[PDB]
RNA sequence: AUUUUACCAAUUAAGAAGAAUAUUAUAAUAAUGGGUGUCUUAUAUUUUAAAUAAAUAUUUAAAUUCCGUGUAGUAAAUUUAUUAUUUGUAUUAUUUAUAUAAUAGGUGUAUUAUAUUUAAAUUUUAAAUUUGUUGUUUUAUAUUUAGAUACAUAUUUAUAGAUUAAUAUAUUUAAAUAAUAUUUUAAAAUUUAUUGAAUAAAUAUAGUAAGAUUAUUUUAGUUGAAUUAAUAAAUAAAUAUUUAUUUUUCUUUGU
């Protein structure tokens, strides 16, 4: 049996009384004080921590004239994806921001359509060779991740694509 | 000698590490942690402690 | 304490002297500092040659098998083994010859050993078996 | 710092080491969290001033209902430095050093035995130390300081044979290491100049004394004008005679002249 | 049944008035005007001047 | 470690208990303090109850801290004119225990009224609040104190200027109703094509 | 006109020859009962007998026998011998005290849920026995200190079948020759003596009642089965330690 002796001998002095006099005693007592509270925090602390926020947020909404239930549907349905810790920081920071989020709820703007699956060109399907030039659907390939590099973020490599895609060419010394 | 490294931060605060009979590669390791670490505060992680 | 244990890392602070001493202790110059006792091999006794003098022909080295001779020189008169050497399972199936010296530290001249007796390549089994009884 | 060791305190205890203990540290007086037992995260700031400050008062502390001594005086910081000269080199060794200096002028060190060299040097070093330590509580009492302890503060220098720096002697040169490992952190009181503090606190108290002098002999005119009549007390006569030879003799031993 | 009590309970007694009034309490003392030593109010001395006269 | 002292206020004691709207502790916060209007004509004494409740303890307020005892207070008007669903006022209970043996009072909500009106709001007002406070009889006692409960509709509160707190209660629903039958009207393009 | 609320806190350096011809084995050479502050004589000062005892023994076969309680000279006077205060503190190891004490005048609270300081949120302590696993039984004031014994291993000299009941028969592959020990406290009065129910021996032994049995952060299988006294019938099952079978298949499977 290993009895946390060398270790919570040291808390002895949060403790008060015989507790913090006597070794034993004062042993035992924060024994049991750090077991209950590492059960309370594994099994019953977040369903209080979660039933606050929810509150909160629930008060929150209620002050604007809607309800947790039909904001959280409201949310889901919308696909913002924002968890009851950064609603109560809204709601608690940023009221106007919260309003709109309310706001955009309530409203009738349509929710942004399901992620379309991958789908593959209709240059797949081209015989190739047809009888030294790239494939058709790796050619459209490359230039949709063109597209896309030039897509995030201004950068020196400018906004057009063809330039953009000859580098090769550029790169060629000619023979 | 003692088997420990110190680390003094410009703020006076001292930070030591126990190295007895510890590999030199955990000492790295202890150095290391101990040039990142700043060791001006210490707070729990929690949702009220995410935001100082 | 355990190096996996709790009680391994809980003091902290005051075990070093902020201040250093003003004979002994210096800084750290660079990759070009000779340290005192620095080597990268785990040396739990560093003695060095100064220290702990070794005395034969070469310093043992990875290319020479035994820091010894391995033929006779002709400026020294070499003695062979008193009994014929048969090199078995475990010599070093090298010749081996010892610079013998006199009371007045001078090499008088070579004699030659026995691979069975000074080339049995040592094992750590056997040595710890000897130590062992030895010690109890 | 609190507990451990003052502004003026001679010792020396690393108040985070418990080297004055006969027992390990089983129970943390200053404990904030529960956290504090397996890492206590001592030499932060935040948690060494509640440890220090949880700490008990010692025979040094003062603590608050009881009496506070005085040590930032003058008149007890010499006889202070006087008693360490006298702990240092004994009357027998002083009157030999004394004759020696005065008969070769430090040329004939080979009369006395390598103990006694060995005794003289460390009293200097003890001496150093020791005014490195009270520099601070010096430069405090300066201001108001009487004529007595300012000439033992030359009184008490030739007595333990350490010649003051004037702009043998151990008050030139500092303690040599690199200033990058030198110890600076904040809170502890321990000069970085002591040949240049020491020497411009030697130049004041030589301002002072002769303040004091000069206010000596016109507190005395004063009182001589107010009586309309030159009868001076034969104490006061002589003490005026002795004192003046007294300060020249010593601050010429020194090499300060007024 | 009976077990040994924590020092809280060692310290309730000296709460009530029955512990403070019988211990620590002090004096309404003054001089006796014949002999000039403290004497309280309602009892005398020996001397024939303070039973003659009560100080 | 902290400690509470033993000795604590009592009723019998000449010190006497305080008032919570007087104090002046740390977890008590007395800027963000509204005065809201609540009458009770017709609504139903559990509803109205825990609406007053839901003001009173602040749980409207999204900076809600279970620590820190917070809210509005709340002046109920015509008390007397409250209303409860048929057969209540004579069904319902109302029991304490007191410390003498075989002391089990046992009311009814009609004994309650006929006694003290205000008695029935505050026993409900105590009531929602035990539900969620029970633990600390500060969290549990103080927010009772800001109730201003009154019989008739006169009160001495017009200079807060309380203003009419609105409330819609849970049980408002439509059921589903026949789909009224009405004439269609056309259109000319409709009839040509 | 006097005039500082109640409650709430802490063990640490140790001053001193107040630590030694010190404890325990170890000496293979002496020995007529030791009694100093002692001190006349002894019809009054006598203990002896062929056995297992202050003398103590290098093996595993066979064999009497209704649990085989078992091994013989290695040398014939040969060097396994009952040793002891100093010509090493005898040497070599091992262990060792229980006298002496200034420490802080206030961090959380003040109408009552129990340490982590933003106020809430959490609980009634452990170890054994109860197998109908409890609400049954028993123990624990605290501090310090004693307290309990299955060898986790095998390097060249080197060489290892069986089988009939027996006389016999022998055409089949290996091997690291090492033994010594095996919880603790107790559950009972008979024993062997002595002195007028006590005294001193017995780890004697109880098919054996009951308890205690010192060492965290770990890395792989089953959670109610099995149950045939006794001529030629494939096989008891669980728990645990080591250890072994890579065959097909649409995925899976602790045999
Ligand atoms: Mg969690
Ligand atoms: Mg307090
Ligand atoms: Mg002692
Ligand atoms: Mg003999
Ligand atoms: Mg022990
Ligand atoms: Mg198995
Ligand atoms: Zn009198």
């Amino acid at each position: 049996h290993y009895r946390a002796k060398l270790e919570l001998d040291r808390i002895r002095s949060m403790l008060r009384g015989r507790a913090r006099l006597e070794r034993k005693v004062g042993l035992k007592r924060l024994f049991f004080l750090m077991r209950t509270q590492t059960r309370y925090r594994v099994e019953q602390q977040a369903h209080w921590e979660r039933a606050i926020v929810r509150k909160n947020v629930d008060s929150a909404a209620r002050e604007h004239g809607t309800g947790w239930q039909h904001l959280r549907n409201e949310l889901g349905r919308q696909n913002v994806m924002l968890l009851p810790r950064s609603q109560q920081l809204l709601a608690q920071y940023e009221p106007l921001a919260f309003r709109a989020v309310v706001e955009l709820c309530a409203s009738r703007i349509p929710p942004p359509p399901p992620p379309v699956v991958a789908s593959v060109p209709e240059e797949s399907y081209t015989l190739w060779p047809p009888a030294s030039l790239s494939h058709p659907a790796a050619r459209v390939e490359l230039r949709c991740g063109v597209e896309r590099v030039l897509r995030r973020g201004p950068s020196g490599l400018g906004n057009n694509v063809n330039e953009l895609i000859d580098a090769w060419k550029e790169f060629d010394v000619s023979p | 000698p003692e088997m420990a490294i110190t680390g003094v931060y410009r703020d006076g605060s001292e930070r030591s590490y126990n190295t007895k009979n510890l590999s030199p590669m955990g000492i790295f390791l202890r150095l290391n942690n101990l040039v990142s670490t700043a060791n001006d505060y210490d707070q729990p992680f929690c949702a009220s402690h995410l935001h100082f | 304490s355990s190096i996996f244990s709790p009680r391994y890392d809980w003091r902290t602070s005051g075990v070093h002297d902020i201040a250093p001493r003003d004979e002994g202790d210096f800084l750290y110059q660079g990759p070009q500092h000779v340290l005192p006792g620095a080597h990268p091999l785990p040396l739990h006794h560093p003695h060095n040659t100064i220290t702990r003098p070794v005395i034969s022909p070469y310093i043992p080295s990875p290319q020479r098998s035994h820091p010894y001779f391995t033929a006779p020189l002709p400026e020294l008169p070499h003695f062979s083994t008193t009994k014929p050497i048969v090199y078995t399972y475990g010599t070093m199936k090298e010749r081996i010859i010892a610079p013998v010296f006199n009371l007045k530290n001078e090499v008088i001249y070579t004699r030659e050993l026995d691979p069975f007796i000074f080339g049995m390549y040592p094992e750590v089994e056997e040595l710890s078996k000897n130590l062992t009884y030895w010690m109890v | 710092v609190y507990g451990g060791s003052g502004r003026g305190d001679l010792l020396y205890e690393n108040p985070d080491a418990r080297r004055h203990s006969g027992r390990a540290l089983g129970v943390l007086n200053g404990v904030r969290h529960s956290s504090q037992a397996t890492m206590p995260e001592s030499g932060q700031l935040y948690y060494r001033k509640l440890i220090l400050h949880s700490r008990p008062p010692n025979g040094s502390c003062a603590g608050l209902q009881r009496h506070c001594h005085d040590t930032c005086n003058w008149s007890y910081l010499i006889p202070s430095l006087h008693r360490c000269a006298e702990s240092a080199i004994s009357a027998k060794l002083w009157e030999k050093m004394c004759q020696l200096g005065l008969e070769d002028r430090s040329k004939a060190w080979v009369n006395l035995t390598q103990y006694e060299r060995q005794r003289v040097r460390d009293g200097q070093n003890l001496y150093r130390y020791e005014v490195h330590q009270r520099l601070p509580l010096l430069e405090e009492s300066i201001g108001w300081a009487q004529l007595d302890d300012l000439l033992g503060w030359f009184r008490s220098a030739r007595r333990a044979w350490v010649r003051l720096p004037t702009s043998s002697s151990a008050m030139s040169c500092r303690l040599e290491g690199h200033a990058d490992s030198r110890d600076t952190t904040p809170g502890r009181n321990q000069v970085f100049d002591t040949p240049e503090r020491v020497e411009q606190l030697t130049e004041a108290t030589v301002h002072r004394i002769r303040e004091e002098l000069q206010r000596l002999n016109r507190s005395e005119r004063s009182d001589c004008e107010g009586s309309a009549a030159m009868r001076a007390s034969a104490r006061r006569l002589a003490r005026d005679e002795e004192l003046s030879r007294c300060v020249e003799e010593e601050l010429g031993w020194h090499g300060v002249a007024l | 049944p009976k077990r040994k009590k924590n020092p809280m309970q060692l310290r309730r007694k000296v709460y009530g008035l029955h512990f403070k009034e019988k211990y620590l309490k002090m004096e309404e003392w003054y001089y006796c005007p014949l002999c000039a030593e403290p004497k309280k109010p309602g009892e005398w001395c020996r001397r024939e001047d303070c039973r003659q006269i009560k100080p | 470690a902290p400690f509470k002292s033993v000795l604590r206020r009592h009723k019998h004691h000449p010190e006497g208990l305080p008032l919570y709207n007087d104090m002046s502790k740390q977890w008590l916060c007395r800027e963000g303090e509204r005065w809201w209007l609540l009458d009770a004509r017709g609504e139903q004494l559990p509803r109205v109850a825990a609406v007053a409740a839901q003001y009173i303890t602040g749980q409207h307020r999204p900076d809600f801290t279970p620590g820190m005892i917070t809210g509005d207070h709340v002046v109920i008007v015509n008390i007397k004119d409250v209303v409860m669903v048929g057969d209540q006022w004579i069904r319902v209970p109302i029991t304490w225990q007191t410390a003498y043996p075989g002391g089990k009072y046992r009311i009814r909500l009609t004994d309650m009224y006929e006694r003290d009106p205000c008695m029935l709001m505050w026993w409900f007002l105590k009531d929602e609040v035990n539900r969620h406070f029970v633990r600390k009889l500060k969290t549990r006692i103080a927010p009772l104190e800001k109730a201003w409960l009154y019989e008739d509709s006169i009160h001495p509160h017009a200079d807060k200027n309380p203003r009419p707190l609105c409330w819609t209660d849970p049980e408002v629903k439509g059921w589903k109703y026949r789909d009224p039958q009405f004439i269609r009207r056309w259109k000319p393009n409709e009839f040509m094509h």
